[PDB]
RNA sequence: GGGAGCCCGCCCCCGGAGCCCCGCGGACGCUACGCCGCGACGAGUAGGAGGGCCGCUGCGGUGAGCCUUGAAGCCUAGGGC
RNA sequence: GGUAAGAAGCCCGGCUCGCUGGCGUGAGCCGGGCGUGGAAUGGAGUGCCUAGUGGGCCACUUUUGGUAAGCAGAACUGGCG
RNA sequence: GGUAUAGGGGCGAAAGACUAAUCGAACCAUCUAGUAGCUGGUUCCCUCCGAAGUUUCCCUCAGGAUAGCUGGCGCUCUCGC
RNA sequence: GACGUCGGCUACCCACCCGACCCGUCUUGAAACACGGACCAAGGAGUCUAACACGUGCGCGAGUCGGGGGCUCGCACGAAAGCCGCCGUGGCGCAAUGAAGGUGAAGGCCGGCGCGCUCGCCGGCCGAGGUGGGAUCCCGAGGCCUCUCCAGUCCGCCGAGGGCGCACCACCGGCCCGUCUCGCCCGCCGCGCCGGGGAGGUGGAGCACGAGCGCACGUGUUAGGACCCGAAAGAUGGUGAACU
RNA sequence: CUAAGGCUAAAUACCGGCACGAGACCGAUAGUCAACAAGUACCGUAAGGGAAAGUUGAAAAGAACUUUGAAGAGAGAGUUCAAGAGGGCGUGAAACCGUUAAGAGGUAAACGGGUGGGGUCCGCGCAGUCCGCCCGGUUCAACCCGGCGGCGGGUCCGGCCGUGUCGGCGGGUCCCCCGACCGGCGACCGGCCGCCGCCGGGCGCAUUUCCACCGCGGCGGUGCGCCGCGACCGGCUCCGGGAC
């Protein structure tokens, strides 16, 4: 809406807020990221350090499906299942140990974050860390390798 | 000239862009032809399903997904074999057909 | 003449909410009744916190809560949040707590139930404690949101851990003259 | 109606994920409020002679 | 509640005590985005912010709105805010 | 022109040390006891965006070059802007 | 009178002369609303706050970035309770 | 005082006293012998798209979403609106750190097994550490009283004092990834130029019980014609020797 | 996978052409240059450049006829609701011009503050003494009978209604029956009580109610204009005394 805008309340004003010493012109300083080097480098080198400059090794032919292994953490693993499953656990009298696929809910990657409640889990994974495996092994758990 | 901790942005609009700007007015007016044409189509073959050919089980590629199943685009030779039909008189039949599939599990 | 600056004169504290939903003006009208009559505190903060904006009053998690209700001493008494109660997931038992906010979500509201707590809106709170006693004042964390992790000492100067600014993290982006020892210097 | 939003308790069995939207306070009549005995019995004598 | 005081009892309710306080109900005041009382202060270019029941055009609602017993527009040494 | 004019300060008891040491130091952890720390005036602290400006000039005082200048150039303060 | 030489080309007993009132590079249309750190202009009212011509860097000196001066939005607390 | 008399601040004309130089702009400095300006009417200059950042409002919330597509109408109102195993392909967020091969966020206490070796292995317990300041809440002696002395459960205000301590700030610890130094051990399908673990510094846009997503509004910076008007130029294609 | 041979509709694009529909778009200096005999008039040798310009009236009913003038032009008459619409004719502003009425005029005109004089009409008035309550000097309220409607209440008096728990598991979330407690929550009734209002009957006149007056008697806001006086307060400038 313009009717709210600055630009209403600016009529009869003379510099429309733009000064009358220094005037509104078209490109005092140049147009875009230009004097990166020159004449623009302190906020450059004070506000995006590591701006120029080449660092790592080429890919040309870089795919992200190959590359692709979303991630979760064992603070939130038995949400995947239904709360009815985490129910029939600590009980039954025979340590049923439900098992939880990760592939199924679109992980394959298992993390060690969070504290995991004492009831034995079959965690079945594309791939496990040290501490996860810890994690899962100290509850009385068993982490499963899935192609 | 960048002023307190912006973003450093390069947009690409350096071109004659405003002379390809391509407009989206004419979508709901597609959607209604494309509907229409659809309903045409159903209705010139009465029994035969509206969307086509059967299309055959197919996983993809790109270990990404790696496990979704979705349609192929027709069934291989090897399967015609086994199961008895004819390529050529299968696509007279509604079973979608295509030659370059390999079987290999 | 007098020599006095007037450049400190008009304090700019919020007297009123910006938003203009009419439930939230019942709550502020009854508010304003209980803090100008009540010689209670209680009230006067849950009036600042009602003209408070969105970002002044972030949501508290339902661990959090429940921490801080875990503390000896404030057993049995009713939470009071002016912001939303949101459910957390990474959480396995809850316990049965009164709470008192402007929303509750169903997944958080469903669990509170289930455990056999108590859920109550500031009109009800006022009738029940009209001077607030027995009760526990809880805020979500304040410095919760992404902003302030671009806040404070600029990015490439010496000593400073803020994060700059980038259309998209990578190695050809960034970590460069001005951050590598081998290219030019690092802060 | 019933079968199109639902009550609160209820889903709305016609839109796939919906709920009726809860309500900020339950007593909406201030008037009731401000005069309840429960409220009246924790105030302060008013000031209203003007000086 | 008991023991008693410089023979016992009452020592009562505002649908009426009639009021400078009435805890029994409460404006002429309550468009609570309203109303009311105290104090201090009042310069301004560049610039910033807020309020306009200031003005123009068109659209959704609303004035059982106005109008050939006279609309817009225009003129006025007329009456005002 | 810097500091000090107390609670973030003092007085005791006990633990820890891959540091230093003949015994000792030195530092850090816990428990306990003691409150107006010169005068006078102010309510303070903290976080985000942010326009305009980036040609100045004059005067008391100190002062550089120049014979001098309504000349050129500095310091403090106050003004015009 | 007819004909030939057309624009970085022609023609010139040579003046940078002439080439349709334009020639140290003709005219017409388009690219093109070419660019300008450079001039000029920039449209209603009231209320509140209210500047700088200074540091550093820039082929920087009629300009920018950066600190400084300004405004707005808040928040955390204490109280002539 | 009331049939040629009253009141009319503002506007019509005139007079008197004081004040009083023509506006806009560049400028340290304008009434300037600085520039634009005979007069009147109409038009006339900070817009739109896209990308960001912050603030604000709304809905949902560790989730959020509608892009595109599909099903309902033959379009008056409609190219709207409603719905979707499309409710999520996919984006954003929920995990970061290295150039990469890769790795990837919790510890503490108690008893035991090796020599408790600040090192390894077995069972149970507590589950985001601690210090200081911390708005609010809890206990609270006692006081204030009440027509007389005592007893007295109750409705109160103050309440010295003692605590649990939001959010946030400062500090001390802990954890994750890269790197440096000193080192002692663990496992096997393949006992190897195998893999894993420790302590002490350091580098990171991290963790340390979350806060984003979508829509809308405002401001600021840009790419675009980019508030409006203004060149000396450059390029492409054509027309002219009726003057000379 | 099998190149150096070939064919093929659909989902796609469409500022030209043909024929339609629509609009939060502009409304004759706007919108296409062109609302009209517009790529027209006109300009240049040519490539090319390129306008301005809508509106009488419902109906021409477009002013017969008489008169002065050579005529253009007038004076009468007539049409029309209106020519105070007369063929570039709807409405007809400003700059500018003529005339009429008023005022004024040797420091160019013009402007701000304060008065005065003269006009323009406005509002009174043939006094405007302004009212609105209480008090003094033709029927019904008071009180009963009947009817109608409404309000509030509790023994929850009875049922429905309705919130939380308990019981019958009787049909993770969604429903049925009785019983108990509690929030009996404005979610409804049927009776009871008290009260209010209306209608119809009584109630005939020391009560009751309309009109007009003599009281300016008590209260409130005011006076048509010009005024004057008294006392009290607040803030100032002075004067005359006495006493230390
Ligand atoms: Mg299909
Ligand atoms: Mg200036
Ligand atoms: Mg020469
Ligand atoms: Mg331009
Ligand atoms: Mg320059
Ligand atoms: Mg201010
Ligand atoms: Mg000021
Ligand atoms: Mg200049
Ligand atoms: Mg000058
Ligand atoms: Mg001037
Ligand atoms: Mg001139
Ligand atoms: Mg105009
Ligand atoms: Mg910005
Ligand atoms: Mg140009
Ligand atoms: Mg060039
Ligand atoms: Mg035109
Ligand atoms: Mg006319």
């Amino acid at each position: 809406p313009s009717r709210l805008r600055k630009t209403r309340k600016l009529r009869g004003h003379v510099s429309h807020g733009h000064g009358r010493i220094g005037k509104h012109r078209k490109h005092p300083g140049g147009r875009g990221n230009a004097g990166g080097m020159h004449h623009h480098r302190i906020n450059f080198d004070k506000y995006h350090p590591g701006y120029f400059g080449k660092v790592g090794m080429r890919h040309y032919h870089l795919k992200r499906n190959q590359s692709f292994c979303p991630t979760v953490n064992l603070d939130k693993l038995w949400t995947l299942v239904s709360e009815q499953t985490r129910v029939n656990a600590a009980k039954n009298k025979t340590g049923a140990a439900p098992i939880i696929d990760v592939v199924r809910s679109g992980y394959y990657k298992v993390l060690g974050k969070g504290k995991l409640p004492k009831q034995p889990v079959i965690v079945k994974a594309k791939f496990f860390s040290r501490r996860a495996e810890e994690k899962i092994k100290g509850v009385g758990g068993a982490c499963v390798l899935v192609a | 000239a960048p002023s307190r901790n912006g973003m450093i942005l390069k947009p690409h609009f350096h071109k004659d862009w405003q002379r390809r700007v391509a407009t989206w007015f004419n979508q709901p007016a597609r959607k209604i032809r494309r509907r229409k044409a659809r309903q045409a189509r159903a209705r010139r073959i009465a029994p035969r399903p509206a969307s086509g050919p059967l299309r055959p089980i197919v996983r993809c590629p790109t270990v990404r997904y790696h496990t979704k199943v979705r349609a192929g685009r027709g069934f291989s030779l090897e399967e015609l074999r086994v199961a008895g039909i004819h390529k050529k008189v299968a696509r007279t039949i509604g079973i979608s057909v295509d030659p370059r599939r390999r079987n290999k599990s | 003449g007098v020599d006095i600056r007037h450049n400190k004169d008009r304090k700019v504290r919020r007297k009123e909410p910006k938003s203009q939903d009419i439930y939230l003006r019942l709550l502020v009208k009854l508010y304003r009744f209980l803090a100008r009559r009540t010689n209670s505190t209680f009230n006067q903060v849950v009036l600042k916190r009602l003209f408070m904006s969105r970002t002044n009053r972030p949501p508290l998690s339902l661990s959090r809560m429940i921490r801080k209700m875990k503390l000896p001493g404030r057993e049995g008494k009713t939470a009071v949040v002016v912001g939303t109660i949101t459910d957390d997931v990474r959480v396995q038992e809850v316990p049965k707590l009164k709470v008192c906010a402007l929303r509750v979500s169903s997944r958080a509201r469903s669990r509170i139930l289930k455990a056999g707590g108590k859920i109550l809106t500031f009109d009800q709170l006022a009738l029940d404690s009209p001077k607030g006693c027995g009760t526990v004042l809880l805020s979500g964390p304040r410095k919760g949101r992404e902003v302030y992790r671009h806040f404070g000492k600029a990015p490439g100067t010496p000593h400073s851990h803020t994060k700059p600014y980038v259309r998209s993290k990578g190695r050809k982006f960034e970590r460069a003259r001005g951050r590598r020892a081998s290219r030019g210097y690092k802060n | 109606l019933d079968d199109l939003y639902g009550t609160w308790r209820k889903a709305a069995s016609l839109k796939s994920n919906y709920n009726l939207p809860m309500h900020k306070m339950l007593n909406t009549d201030l008037s009731r409020i401000l005069k309840s005995p429960e409220i009246q019995r924790a105030l302060r004598a008013p000031r209203k002679k003007i000086h």
